[PDB]
């Protein structure tokens, strides 16, 4: 009414920009965001290289499984301190934490890092997918019987293999025991103080495995299913 | 930024010819397009306007309905389909580009112009009484114009545009809203006004200033121009 | 009324208790939705809409109790009657349609793959809530004129008569009540299948409890809405005064069950979610 | 030698502390006790700016009080006309994660930074009419937390590597480097004259820097937690600081010590942004409780609360004319209050 | 070595921090109060302005 010609033209330009914003909104809500965290020794680079064969900061990696688009964001150049820039990474579907199962010397620091991620104020809601990489190295070390887990971890002497766990075919009992104890070490921390708003999905992976993307897809499916079960008054 | 136009030749009354306008060097989609006719030994008149995205299209009263405007963004070109040609339509048609946003400079770039040789209401009336104003280089010059209706709006902007067409050259924008100098315009040029009468002052005259100066209003889309005052050397 | 007082007073007691429970639950739900913005999610919008619908229904209970106690005085005004047997029926249809919408929403949320998951917008929710409440207030429109007439209007005539369809309209009243049978089988087929399909997906900690809740909800829906539509039809065929007495009995039972429906719907759909329980505890504290 | 250096540093710290304690002859609370109460400063949401898809993270007013530039994690810089709420420009960003935005005083450029470690300067006055990435300044080994325009050519940035850099935009090199902070430099504020500025970092410290000399003239360690926001008093002789301690603090450059602490028992969260009114008597602070607080600078009394936000208030900014204030929250809404 | 070099940087920066003129806190407070009083009228937030003057909401 009161608006003049140029004001109406500017309003039309604003409507066009809003239409573009809605177009981008469709894709943004369609895309699934993941935060790839892992130690330097952890084989995060190997997984990143595997994905895309189907002073820069954030390194993205886009892949597709069953027509679902997954952006995976890796933080390389950010300073060692993590308390501040984790804030920008909330609202992510999943935090893919990659841990080196071969090296038991640095597994305590890995547990502390996982605990810091788990008990963060800003990441309490988000779920974490734990990939224990280098299972082959774990088996080689365990069956070479030269590096003993008991040396680094005391309680390993008392721990017994859970009968509930299903051993894999063609796997020695020692490898099964070691891997499942390393899993339980993280699961004990995850279960305690979680309160049910976020869940962990440990998985045993190897260097050049091809099932990583489908494992991630299944974990994301489970996470979204739980999120819906809460947001739709089903729980 | 260059807008080159083609598709204008000898036509007879009642014919239908299409003018094409090809842009290069700027986002054609974002900008809106205008068609401006200069009849031989006459002033400027506005033909048609298409907004960015084709969400708003307007035509002049004289060619209301008869002429059509359509844009093909993928090819970065604009068209103008003529119907029921008349002897009054003979003129040089130019393409102007206008992006409309706060702090924009509409009617910024003008096209060279295609010649065409064939064979009002509640519209602000712009008057430039002085047909010729002879002046010498180095002296200051003044051009005065007026409007039947006040060009000021509640928003607070005076919708007056000062353009200059040089001998054998396309028109250019000097002032876009009564006070602001367009990109690439010497600081000599300056504009002032109150809402009913407006003045354009050139501090010192040079050899690239000579030409016909036109004033246009933009309060209502039936955009109107003035006879234009010719500055002589 | 054609009831022993020893059997009428008890129904009044149970009806008043159900009134209190349902009204309290639904005002609590509406207040929780309004007070906190975090509670205004897609599902909770439908929940609050059907809480408004429920409450508009339970507000019709006092008049039902009056008609139970008052055989045919009906001292209140005629258009009061008509709006009363119209807003009630519109709210009932709105509640059923909103339940169907909830079942569809849950099936789309849980069963559909991540590839084809719906981009839920507050526009479509705020659109279907206001379209479904129209398919209800327009599908209850026939009752607005068909019935609500004091068939019969002298001190003896002061008693007059009560609302009921004079024989003429009854021709099209029956015609309308049979169309309403749709409102039973459209939700029933959905809730039975969709949730059941969801039941499979979740049955392929808390998943078993969710399946139990879904099963309880569908069974309650059955035992609460089949009776209503069973007795509406038993009523449109009654020609024997004796079996018309039986019809009166069948429908005093159906009405108390339908007000149960109203009171248990908030519990079933809201009290089971952790968000609603947390909101209730926060409101109390 | 090293032990001698440490002992000398301790002695110098003791000397500075003694000087600061000596300078404190009177307290502002006592001095301004007779000053009239500010009253109940109540504000209303005049306009709500919508269109962003994710959490708004940065904002900045231009020289004129009609244009805002807001940044969202979805990867967009949107320029809004406050008077009419119109999206003048919608600039996509190569890096989705954006944590800082700037508007040049002349208005010819807009800056954008974040975890990408690159400050992107975009030109809005292009002849082609489409916003372009005029410059992409790299070199910082940490995320950019703030960036402000001194002029069209010089831009100051603060990175997560515990440093700040003065960039000549045309040449795209670090003309001057400011180092000495122990933590990420979250907050930056330029003085009105642009000769001096203040940087607040995560080590519970703020530092006064001179652009030309390139030294941290003064250090302030009043807060007990990380400093997430810093703003300059309008006069240029003091600055307000908001930290994770949940308390705002006033530090005057001339006396070289704190001059007031603003804290309430009802607040336990951190402070996201801090700004001053034109006179400097109304300290506006954004909080993680989805609420914003207007304190009285000279008397430390809560004058008002702006509670019209659904998520963390992440950005706060007062106009040059001071007529309105703008708040950006993680709820994806940029709201104007007055 | 590098440790002693960083230490000698810290000492010199503290030294530059300690050789600076310091005014009395009372003078700073008086200056701040005078600045606020002088420009108190200017601020629309502290001093509500008429509706016409403010751009938003008439
Ligand atoms: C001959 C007059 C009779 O009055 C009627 O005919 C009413 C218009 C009748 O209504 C008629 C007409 C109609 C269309 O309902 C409005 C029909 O569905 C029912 C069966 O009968 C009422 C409103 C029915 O109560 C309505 O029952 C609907 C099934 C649901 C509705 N809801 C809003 C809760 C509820 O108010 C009810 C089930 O009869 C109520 C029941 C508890 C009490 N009755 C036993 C009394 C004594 C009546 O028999 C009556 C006063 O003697
Ligand atoms: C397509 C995505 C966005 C999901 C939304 C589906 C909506 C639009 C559709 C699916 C099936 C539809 C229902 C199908 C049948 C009926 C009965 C009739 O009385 C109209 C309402 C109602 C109850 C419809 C409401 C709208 C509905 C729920
Ligand atoms: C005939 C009479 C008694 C029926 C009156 C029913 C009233 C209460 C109904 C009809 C339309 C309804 C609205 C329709 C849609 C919505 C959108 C939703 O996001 C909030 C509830 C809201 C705003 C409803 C509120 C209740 C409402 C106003």
């Amino acid at each position: 009414c009161t608006l003049s010609a140029e004001d109406k033209a500017a309003v039309e330009r604003s409507k066009m920009i809003e239409k573009q914003l809605q177009k981008d909104k469709q894709v943004y809500r369609r895309t699934l965001r993941l935060l790839l965290l892992g130690a330097d020794n952890s084989g995060k680079s190997t997984i990143v290289k595997q994905m895309r064969i189907y002073t820069s900061g954030i390194f993205e990696t886009k892949f597709q499984v069953d027509k679902v688009n997954f952006h995976m964001f890796d933080v390389g150049a950010q300073r060692d301190e993590r308390r501040k820039w984790i804030q920008c990474f909330n609202d992510v579907t999943a935090i893919i934490f990659v841990v080196d199962s071969s090296d038991y010397n640095r597994l305590q620091e890995a547990l502390n890092d996982f605990k810091s991620i788990w008990n963060n104020r800003w990441l309490r809601t988000i779920s974490v997918i734990l990939f224990l990489n280098k299972q082959d190295l774990l088996a080689e070390k365990v069956l070479a019987g030269k590096s003993k887990i008991e040396d680094y971890f005391p309680e390993f002497a008392r721990y017994t293999t859970p009968e509930d766990a299903t051993p894999e075919p063609g796997e020695d009992p020692r490898v099964t025991r070691a891997k499942y104890f390393i899993r339980k070490e993280f699961v004990d921390i995850s279960t305690a103080s979680g309160d049910g708003r976020h869940i962990c999905y440990p998985h045993f992976t190897c260097s050049v495995d091809t099932e990583n993307a489908r494992r991630i897809f299944n974990d994301c499916k489970d996470i979204i299913l739980q999120m819906n079960l809460r947001e739709y008054n089903l729980v | 930024v260059q807008l080159v136009e083609s598709g204008g030749g000898l036509v007879q009354p009642g014919g239908s010819r299409k003018l094409s306008c090809s842009a290069s060097g700027f986002a054609f989609s974002s900008f809106g397009m205008h068609w401006v006719r200069q009849a031989p030994e006459k002033g400027l008149e506005w033909v048609a306007y298409i907004s960015s995205g084709s969400g708003t299209i307007y035509y002049a009263d004289t060619v209301k309905g008869r002429f059509t405007i359509s844009r093909d963004d993928p090819k970065n070109t604009l068209f103008l389909q003529m119907t029921s040609l008349r002897s009054e339509d003979t003129a040089m048609y130019y393409c102007v580009r206008s992006i409309y946003y706060y702090g924009s400079s509409p009617f910024d770039f003008w096209g060279q112009g295609t010649t065409l040789t064939v064979s009002g209401s509640a519209d602000i009336v712009m008057t430039q009484a002085t047909s010729s104003v002879p002046v010498t280089p180095g002296e200051s010059v003044s051009i005065s114009c007026r409007s039947s209706k006040s060009l000021l709006h509640s928003n607070g902007n005076t919708y007056l545009y000062w353009f200059l067409q040089r001998p054998g050259q396309s028109p250019q924008l000097l002032i876009y809203r009564m006070s602001n100098l367009a990109s690439g315009v010497p600081d000599r040029f300056s504009g002032s006004g109150s809402g009913t009468a407006f003045t354009l002052t050139i501090s010192r005259l040079e050899a690239e200033d000579v030409g016909v100066y036109y004033c246009m209003q933009h309060l209502e889309y039936p955009l109107t121009f003035g006879a234009g005052t010719k500055l002589e050397l | 009324s054609p009831f022993p007082l020893g059997a009428l007073v008890p129904v009044t007691a149970v009806c008043l208790c159900l009134f209190v429970v349902g009204v309290s639950g639904n005002v609590v739900t509406v207040m929780l939705i309004g007070r906190y913005r975090d509670m205004r999610t897609t599902t909770n919008l439908y929940l609050g809409s059907m809480a408004v619908s429920d409450l508009l229904i339970l507000l019709g209970l006092p008049f039902d109790l009056y008609r139970l106690w008052r055989s045919r005085p009906w001292v209140f005004g005629p258009l009061l009657c008509r709006l009363s047997l119209y807003v009630g029926e519109g709210c009932t249809y709105a509640t059923l349609l909103h339940m169907t919408a909830l079942s569809v929403e849950r099936y789309l949320a849980i069963c559909r793959p991540l590839r084809a998951r719906v981009l839920v917008t507050r526009r479509r929710v705020r659109a279907l809530i206001a379209v479904l409440w129209a398919v209800a207030l327009l599908s209850a429109g026939p009752f607005l004129f068909l019935v609500g007439v004091e068939q019969d209007p002298e001190a003896a005539a002061l008693f007059s008569r009560e609302c009921r369809p004079s024989p003429a309209q009854l021709g099209a009243l029956r015609v309308m009540l049979w169309v309403t049978t749709a409102y039973f089988f459209l939700p029933f087929l959905c809730l039975s299948i969709l949730y059941g399909l969801i039941g499979r997906e979740l049955w392929s900690r808390g998943h078993r409890q969710t399946v139990r809740v879904l099963l309880v909800v569908v069974l309650a829906f059955i035992i609460c809405w089949l009776p209503f539509h069973v007795g509406r039809i038993i009523y449109i065929n009654t020609e024997d005064s004796r079996m018309m007495y039986f019809s009166q009995y069948f429908n005093i039972v159906a009405l108390q069950l339908f007000y149960l429906s109203a009171s248990i719907n908030p519990i079933l759909y809201n009290l089971i979610s952790k968000k609603y329980r947390a909101a209730a505890f926060k409101l109390l504290l | 030698e090293l032990d001698q250096l440490r002992q000398e540093a301790e002695q110098l710290k003791n000397q500075i502390r003694d000087a600061r304690k000596a300078c404190a002859d009177a307290t502002l609370s006592q001095i301004t006790n007779n000053i009239d109460p500010v009253g109940r400063i109540q504000m209303r949401t005049r306009r709500t700016l919508r269109g962003h898809l994710a959490k708004i993270y940065a904002m900045h007013w231009g020289t004129d009080s009609r244009l805002l530039v807001s940044a969202s994690q979805d990867g967009k810089l949107i320029i809004w006309d406050s008077y009419t709420t119109n999206k003048v420009h919608a600039i996509p960003l190569r890096s989705s994660w954006v944590m800082t935005c700037a508007y040049a005083p002349s208005g010819n450029y807009v800056a954008c930074g974040g975890l990408d470690n690159i400050c992107s300067i975009y030109n809005l006055k292009t002849r082609e009419g489409n916003v372009r990435v005029s410059r992409e300044l790299a070199g910082h080994t940490g995320y950019l937390s703030c960036c402000r325009f001194l002029d069209d050519n010089q831009i100051v940035t603060s990175s997560g590597d515990t440093t700040c850099a003065l960039w000549d935009i045309e040449t795209g090199q670090q003309t001057t480097t400011f180092t000495g902070h122990t933590g990420d430099v979250m907050s930056l504020s330029l003085a009105p004259d642009t000769r001096l500025f203040v940087s607040g970092a995560c080590d519970a410290s703020a530092k006064l820097w001179d652009v030309r000399e390139g030294m941290c003239r003064q250090t302030f360690t009043g807060h007990e937690s990380d400093i997430n926001a810093i703003c300059f008093f309008p006069n240029g002789n003091a600055f307000a600081t908001g930290s994770d301690d949940a308390t705002c603090r006033l530090f005057d450059l001339r006396a070289d010590q704190e001059l007031m602490t603003y804290s309430h028992d009802n607040i336990i969260c951190g402070i996201t942004s801090v700004s001053f009114s034109k006179s400097g008597r109304l300290l506006l602070a954004g909080y993680d409780d989805f609420n914003c607080n207007v304190w009285d600078a000279l008397k430390a009394d809560r004058a008002g609360v702006l509670a019209g936000h659904d998520n963390r208030v992440s950005c706060l900014g007062v106009t040059d004319d001071g007529m309105a204030v703008a708040t950006g929250s993680w709820d994806s809404f940029l709201k104007i209050w007055n | 070595t590098a440790s002693i070099a960083q230490a000698r940087k810290l000492v010199e920066q503290l030294k530059m921090e300690a050789n600076i003129d310091r005014i009395k806190v009372s003078k700073a407070a008086a200056d701040l109060m005078a600045y606020c009083e002088a420009h108190a009228k200017e601020d629309p937030l502290l001093t509500p302005v008429p509706a016409s003057e403010n751009p938003f909401r008439e």
